[PDB]
DNA sequence: GCTCTAGCAAAACGACTTGCACAACGA
DNA sequence: GTGCAAGTCGTTTTGCTAGAGCTACATGTTCACTGC
């Protein structure tokens, strides 16, 4: 249930959050038995309410004592709906509510008005995500046993292409085109692994055939893990590295480029060419995300970046 | 004017109500209405709707009072159909959906289990001592030991944590399960040099935690009581305790050291007691923020007699089980107590603090759900509906003013005065007003206490009949309680084996009659084998004497607070001719009164008079009381106003109060009312006032002139009795005397009050008439003066369905300086400056009722407001409010220094027939003994031993 | 759906909801919450739609399924503490509200970076405060002596000394060198509008409480008025994306600093006039409390708290 | 009590057709046939201040006594603006039962008829009444920002020659019969600079419901809702229909038509035009003409009229 | 911009037009809603009552 | 644990049937 | 003949009880044109 060691983060569902003589007490169909008495109550710890629970205004009292951020998420974990805002840490605030206020922020302002620190990050954005694709297209096998069986030499050869134009090109206009082409090549390999036919990426939910419709959920699913990931830092979504600086929600959309390429996609053809239900996609793609440890990576990449931009 | 109606009404109703609307208004729905009209128009509309309307009528009116807001202006009928803004539910259902029985306001339950856990694991440690082994298992001559277990455990425990230490530290100590080293044991402190080591209180000895745990357990026999009694050392109390305090002895060196000696080790080997204490220290660490609150906790009153109460309840209830295998290591050498009956071992150490810790853990679970499962009285008829005779028409006033603040009072607290005067029935009074402030939804539980001095089975039965009660709602306790030498004999029997613990919770001279179910107590585990305290908590309402409360704040031995202080701490209070306390013994009263607030109890004051000092000070202990209390109950922050309330013939009324000065503005001008309102009625009664120059009590001991008008002490009372019997009366005249005084048995005292109650042209047909101090709780009357009070309620009983007084009172007639001493505050310190006797013609309430050497009422006054408001009054200084001002409460020095029934003390009357040596309403003690024993099922002697006591001077 | 739901722009939803002793829940589609009435159990709607912020009290709860929706409407939870107290408090800490923002929606970008771009500089700071302080200034003035409203339902004032007041504390704010001197002018400009508003009310001699202990009507009346200023100000803030956090002036003794320095523009000129009002009427909190949020639904409170922050942000360039 | 609501504050006016008119369950009500089904529909007799009753439409005894009580007047009149009856050259645009159980103020009526027996004072009475009706439709037509909203743009020099030249006519006037020709020239003035202040083209005012094209539809279909105003306003005042000062040498009841004119010129006619301009259909016209007739609180202007008249007369 | 909606419907319509309205207004009747609301709101309710009429 | 769905039963509701009264109380 | 009232009786609405699942569907940018 610990779902993500880096940043001590709990999903707790199917109970009731209350407090009986003044301590917070879960009331589940396990009773003493359940895994939720062993969760450390302190300032470092982060609560995710999850499907089926409730939380009474006592226990938000008792957590507030305790300072703990409190936010409610959807099954599994991954649409993150509302959560308590973390401080920032500086010199001129300083109440003293034992909140742990996180200092991401004013390193990542420190640098988000250079553009050429901007790009740079960007960069180093795109360097994660080819790497976190040759990993899990080619490094593990589980997708091999599974069925997405595809080939290597073209694999790498596009892949390694990608990665020596990355190191080039002035401007954020050219790092979004490059990702778009490696995008297509990609979209290519993997229908031809799939023998899935000829596929056509639509947008704004246009398409019909169920590799679109499963990419669409896979991508949400995703955006909320992202969100997770910068609630859990603290950095506001509008922030983006490589999004436009319009981009509502841009940042978000930034971090959950990371994973698509990586852990969805060849997970909605392979449920595609399966027949799943929609259901059970979703099942896949949740035990896919918890698998490879993909919010702890993204909360590493953001801290790396900013560690980096210094 | 423009309108929006809406209609919520039911079967024949919402025919009516269309019938009305629609010649108003189009309709627009199938239950609105929709039109503009004139204000005079809505007000006739309103008014025809309001001249028929079914309890299912429910009619709402909404204003458009402009562009985008609107309004609310009446609702027609059952208003509950609508929430306050006008809206109407979705969907209702009986389902119980919100589950509030799920969880509980008691905001520091956790702390408590801890430190009653942690305390319960090393209570009885000290018992590990070579010298108390050595008595153990010793069946011969019985010696004291040099220092009670306790204080033994607490130099151990002290010794284990280490001076200087930060709480973290020997919690983490604690915690880590590896450490078995013993080399501590050299640090020890052994009280045994020829130097004294400092209290382990001190500033420098131990931390806020560990202060609060190690008094927890040196007081799980006796309250600490030193010597040093001054407030410089009361404020920080904790501290100033050392070994004297706590019962140490002279005895042989050598015996210390077999104190201090421990040939078979410490605890620490046992695998569950190590891991135990581990897990609990790592749960108290764990908990947030307790470290931080440590220092306010030791200072909490609440916190630690709560504790206290569920320590001992443990571990009596432990060390009155049979031994188990199970718990621990069988094979422990050391053992905690042993057997009453067979004389032998009985519990393994170990076991017994790993049982007591388990016990009060349960009862730290149960408590909270004590206010839930207990037995309660609901849905009595007698109090609720009206009374028809005016007479007694104020008391529906009374209970129409509570029922008009139940919620507030339910939230914050409540502090009532029932001021009226005598013969008012105000016991029915009383009743309802408490009645009221409980719960309608699941009923009420109260007490109802007086000063006697002990209640008899007569009054309670009155009470029973008065409230129309069966012998399963209320319950009656007799008698008083014991004194200190029975205590101390039992100890002396008893500590013997250690098990001091297992003094009866209630002096078996107590009894108790209550008949209902005694199976259902939530309590049973624990106590069931003592059926009088399960008996007397089951009872959802009981009656008794205020004696029988005080063991909560002064049991300074045994475990005797338990049943009153769960009688506070799940019932109400009422006390009744609560002033006829004497002046030293208001301070006791007023530290129960605070514990009443402190432990979320609702206090009913109840008299014919009340000085104004007194129930200020009782008032600011009861505020005090809440405002701690309200740290651990309810919703945390609120701020403390008690609901205040005034009772009378004339009114009734209440407000909210925050402080003493607002207080007694309200309660001063409630007073003014009284009195100029009751000087409006008509007097009626008239007071008058001897040739006795003789030194003699015989011969000076040894009506007429009432009859042709119209038609303090028990020693003189018994010798002019014989100087009358001698007597006889006069030419003409027929003497029918009624003797009846306090050191008659219980069971006479019943018999002669029964016939009296009965007996006081359809008068001459009744049987008995055509065959022919403790009073204050007629045609003509003749009184001793005692005191203004007993002036009055004297005179309340004449003509209550011609009163002359003697001049002096027969112990200024001895010449005593401060005459009244005994039965007023007159004191060496505070005199008059003689004894020789416009209020004759109005005998009222008034001059005491209000505060303004000559004037005895002035006196009682600046007595009453230096003992109990100043903070430096003359002689020596111990005011009451040091009580919660300080941490006194953490010893039994208040207790001491302002005792309760204070001076010469009875023994109850091992045969010493040696020692003896040998009318109207008069009672044969055989014939009535005979017949109670019958309707009692007892043999003879022992329904004389129940019922045949007197206390008598030794 | 998200969409088609967040329609009536924010600073024009009416409705805003104090609850105490229930459960909030999902019913049938629909976002509700439970009252215990005895008889029954009664369910009671909630238009999530029309909606700005839920403050829940004692006795309460909340189910996850609410939380979605509240969140797609774009709704403030806040739990707080029992009519008129913090939810925490002990030593000299203090967590009037605890906040749940909705974050599954986007919100704009450019007030943000406005905000982010000038926070980390005191002076620049400083010159935010005294803007803000004279948008408070001017609303007093406004509110004051030039509502119909206020001054038909009672509350006569002293033009004249209001004026010079309010002279005075301007100069002062222009004035202040640094914080320190910026509140000790908070201070003393806070306590003269008390004078003024109480006995300009009849109500005589008045003194205000510390930290919600106050016990007469007018104190009560104050520190429960806050809340619902909090509450409007949470929600200004969220729906131009600034987090909580970026406080200007209350931050340094207070978690989420900028819903408080914002509650102040409306702390004063509401709520102050008609808390004093229900307190001469000897009305109750039920009933305080409408009367206020009428009063901030007529004064479009929530559109002058969001213009000012525009402005602010905008200002600062 | 029914009649607390004072007349002119009343809501409603009714105009009723295929349908019956009846009591049901205390109420009063009137239903209509709907197909397979009828249909019961509320009448607010308390709220009201008449009922016209057209085409097809009939009533029981229970339903005129309920009226009665609450003091509504009650028309029969013929269908969308034709007269009830009508010969070659007889007209009976409406057939009125007023309620006789409830008793009108008594001052009114004894002047009224103080003054009513003598021509002189009968003319004082109808230039009184003229005078009134070009203050008010100068006043709607001028100072009123809706209408000019709705889009009535009119010429205000040109009205300002019209009215004043039609007011230094009624002066030295010298007898009724000149005074009638002369309001009827002002009726022509009016129609006219309305139409080409409306973009009507062209417009002929036709007469007693012969016309066909809209404006002179919707016209005569208002001449009715004042006529029901006019004559709860006499009613209300106590004065008999029969006592007119100018139309009754044709009309029955004629001075219902005398006080209707208060109302027809300055309300009626801008609605009627702009609704032709919209193209709005009949029902649409009359609600907003009711609506209008509320917002103006016409029937007060009525009853103040005639109060004013009776004062002025008395002397 | 001040509103007042009633209900006629009947049987699973009612359910529906129930589970609309009550997210946009608190319910005063049986049938029956009132609140104030901007234009865009009103066109919004209008259209979702559209979508899934009966 | 929370909410939704399906099936049931009780109650509320409104229309129909019949038998009959035939009303409305200052001057 | 019109309407009331007492009794019947077919829907229709609400809540209760088991039982079963466990959603919420794009997101490349900048800027010129369009409403109040």
């Amino acid at each position: 249930i610990l779902h993500s060691k880096r940043a001590n983060l709990y999903y707790l569902q199917h109970c009731r959050v209350l407090v009986n003589g003044g301590r917070v007490e879960y009331v589940t169909d396990e009773g003493r038995h359940s895994h939720y008495w062993n969760i450390p109550i302190a300032n470092t710890t982060s609560l995710l309410l999850g499907t089926g629970t409730s939380i009474t205004q006592a226990a938000m009292r008792e957590l507030a004592r305790a300072g703990v951020l409190v936010g409610f998420c959807g099954g599994g974990g991954t649409p993150l709906f509302s959560a308590n805002e973390v401080d920032v840490e500086v010199s001129w605030l300083t109440p003293q509510s034992e909140y742990r206020p996180t200092e991401y922020l004013q390193r990542w302002v420190g640098f988000w008005f250079d553009e050429e620190k901007r790009l740079v990050a960007a960069r180093h954005f795109q360097r994660a995500r080819l790497e976190r694709i040759r990993h899990s297209w080619l490094e593990d096998r589980v997708l091999r046993d599974a069925g997405f069986a595809v080939d290597a030499t073209a694999l790498a050869v596009a892949v390694e292409d990608s990665a020596r134009a990355l190191e080039q090109a002035p401007n954020h206009e050219h790092l979004l085109t490059e990702e778009a082409r490696l995008s297509k090549r990609l979209f290519k390999l993997a229908a031809q692994a799939t023998r899935y036919g000829e596929f056509v990426r639509a947008k704004r939910g246009s398409g019909g055939d169920p590799a679109n419709r499963f990419l669409d959920h896979g991508n949400y699913l995703a955006y909320g893990l992202a969100a997770t990931a910068t609630w859990v830092l603290g950095i506001p979504h509008g922030l983006a590295v490589l999004h436009g600086k319009t981009r509502r929600g841009g940042l978000v959309f930034d971090v959950a480029d990371l994973i698509k390429d990586s852990l969805i996609l060849p997970q909605a053809f392979l449920s595609a060419m399966r027949g799943d239900e929609e259901q059970d996609f979703r099942q896949a793609c949740l035990d896919n995300l918890s698998r490879a440890q993909a919010l702890d990576f993204m909360i590493d990449t953001l801290k790396d970046v900013a560690q980096r931009s210094t | 004017m423009n309108i929006l109606l809406v209609s919520q009404c039911e079967k024949r109703a919402l025919s009516e109500t269309r019938r009305i609307l629609d010649q108003f208004a189009e309709r627009r729905g199938e239950r609105t209405w929709q039109t503009p009209i004139t204000q005079a128009g809505l007000d006739t509309l309103r008014r025809l709707l309001k001249k028929s309307a079914r309890r299912n009528t429910a009619v709402a009116c909404h204003w458009i009072r402009g562009r985008d807001h609107s309004e609310l202006l009446w609702i027609v009928g059952d208003a509950s159909r609508f929430n306050a803004q006008g809206a109407v539910p979705t969907n209702r259902t009986c389902r119980d959906i919100l589950r509030k029985e799920d969880e509980n306001d008691w905001h520091s339950a956790e702390d408590i289990r801890l430190l009653t856990v942690m305390a319960a694991l090393f209570h009885d440690i000290g018992k590990a001592s070579q010298a108390f082994q050595a008595k153990l298992r010793n069946r011969g001559k019985p010696m004291a030991d040099a220092y009670r277990h306790e204080w033994v455990s607490l130099r151990l425990f002290e010794a284990f944590v280490g001076p200087g230490s930060s709480d973290e530290d020997w919690l983490r100590r604690l915690a880590d399960k590896r450490e078995t080293g013993d080399a501590w044991l050299s640090q020890l402190a052994r009280d045994d040099r020829q130097s004294a080591p400092p209290g382990p209180f001190q500033k420098s000895r131990l931390p806020p935690l560990a202060q609060a745990v190690g008094w927890l357990i040196v007081s799980h026999h006796r309250l600490p009581n030193g010597d040093h009694r001054g407030s410089a050392s009361l404020a920080r109390l904790p501290a100033p305790i050392q070994s004297q305090w706590c019962g140490a002895r002279d005895a042989d060196a050598k015996e210390k050291a077999a104190c201090w000696q421990f040939p078979h080790g410490l605890p620490f080997a046992s695998a569950h007691w190590r891991a135990r204490t581990a897990l609990c220290a790592q749960s108290m660490l764990e908990r947030p923020g307790l470290l931080a609150r440590g220092p306010a906790l030791l200072h909490d009153s609440y916190v630690m007699h709560v504790s206290r109460l569920i320590l001992m309840l443990a571990d009596h209830h432990y060390s009155s089980l049979p031994a188990d295998s199970r718990l621990g290591d069988p094979n422990f050498p050391l053992h905690a107590n042993t057997d009453r009956d067979s004389g032998k071992l009985k519990q393994r150490l170990d076991e017994h603090l790993l049982g007591v810790a388990l016990h009060s853990r349960k009862l730290a679970g149960t408590l909270p759900r004590l206010e839930r499962q207990l037995p309660r009285l609901a849905r009595h008829k007698g109090f609720t509906r009206r009374v028809e005779q005016p007479r007694f028409r104020w008391q529906d006033k009374a209970y129409d003013c509570a029922m008009a603040c139940r919620e507030q009072a339910m939230e914050h607290g409540f502090f009532g005065l029932n001021l009226a005067s005598t013969g008012c029935g105000k016991t029915l009074a009383n009743g309802r007003i408490l009645y009221a402030l409980a719960d309608p939804q699941r009923g009420a539980r109260f007490s109802i206490a007086l000063g006697l001095r002990s209640l008899t089975l007569q009054t309670g039965q009155a009470y029973r009949e008065r409230l129309g009660l069966g012998d399963d709602d209320l319950a009656i306790l007799v008698g008083g309680s014991a004194a200190r030498e029975l205590f101390e004999k039992q100890q002396e029997r008893l500590e013997r084996s250690g098990s001091e613990s297992a003094q009866e919770l209630l002096a078996e001279n107590s009894h108790v009659h209550f008949a209902g179910t005694l199976e259902d107590g939530p309590l049973r585990e624990w106590l069931g084998r003592n059926s009088a305290g399960n008996r007397l908590l089951q009872a959802p309402i009981l009656a008794c004497t205020i004696d029988h409360l005080m063991p909560a704040s002064e049991s300074l031995r045994g475990g005797h607070q338990i049943a009153p202080l769960l009688r506070l701490m799940t019932s109400d209070l009422v006390l009744d001719e609560v002033d006829d306390f004497d002046i030293d013994d208001l301070p006791a009263l007023s530290r129960l009164v605070h514990w009443a607030g402190l432990f979320g109890s609702r206090v009913l004051l109840s008299s014919a008079t009340l000085p104004p000092a007194l129930v200020q000070g009782l008032f600011e202990a009861y505020r005090s009381g809440r405002e701690i209390f309200q740290r651990h109950r309810g919703a945390p922050g609120r701020a403390t106003e008690i609901r205040c309330a005034w009772f009378d013939e004339f009114s009734s009324q209440s407000s909210a109060h925050g402080a003493v000065t607002s207080f007694s503005e309200a309660h001063a001008t409630f007073v003014a009312q009284r009195l100029a309102k009751l000087e409006q009625l008509p007097p009626r009664r008239q007071a008058q006032l001897v040739h006795a120059a003789g030194e003699a009590r015989p011969a000076l001991c040894r009506m007429a002139d009432l009859h042709r008008c119209h038609h303090a002490n028990i020693e003189p009372l018994i010798e002019l009795a014989q100087a009358i019997l001698a007597q006889g009366a006069p030419e003409g005249l027929h003497v029918h005397l009624c003797v009846y005084h306090s050191r008659h048995p219980l069971l006479v005292r019943s018999a002669i009050e029964r016939q009296l109650d009965e007996l006081l042209a359809a008068l001459f047909a009744r049987p008995t008439l055509a065959k022919a101090p403790v009073a204050e709780v007629y045609d003509w009357a003749i009184v001793e003066p005692s005191s203004m009070r007993s002036i009055i309620q004297l005179a309340g009983r004449i003509r209550r369905h011609n009163l002359y007084l003697l001049s002096r009172n027969i112990r200024s007639l001895e010449g005593q300086n401060p005459a009244f001493q005994r039965p007023g505050f007159e004191t060496p310190d505070f005199p008059l400056d003689s004894h020789d006797l416009a209020l004759l013609a109005r005998i009222d309430a008034s001059p005491r009722i209000v505060e303004p050497r000559s004037r005895l009422v002035d006196l009682e006054h600046r007595r009453l407001r230096a003992l109990m408001l100043a903070d430096d009054p003359p002689s020596s200084l111990l005011g009451v409010p040091l009580w919660w001002q300080t941490p006194a409460s953490l010893s039994g020095a208040l207790q001491t220094s302002q005792p309760f029934r204070a001076g010469a003390k009875e023994r109850c009357y091992s045969n010493q027939d040696n020692l003896l040596r040998n009318t109207w309403g008069t009672v044969n003690y055989r014939e009535e003994l005979v017949a109670m024993a019958g309707r009692e099922d007892l043999d003879l002697r022992q329904c004389a031993m129940r019922y045949g006591e007197v206390r008598l001077r030794e």
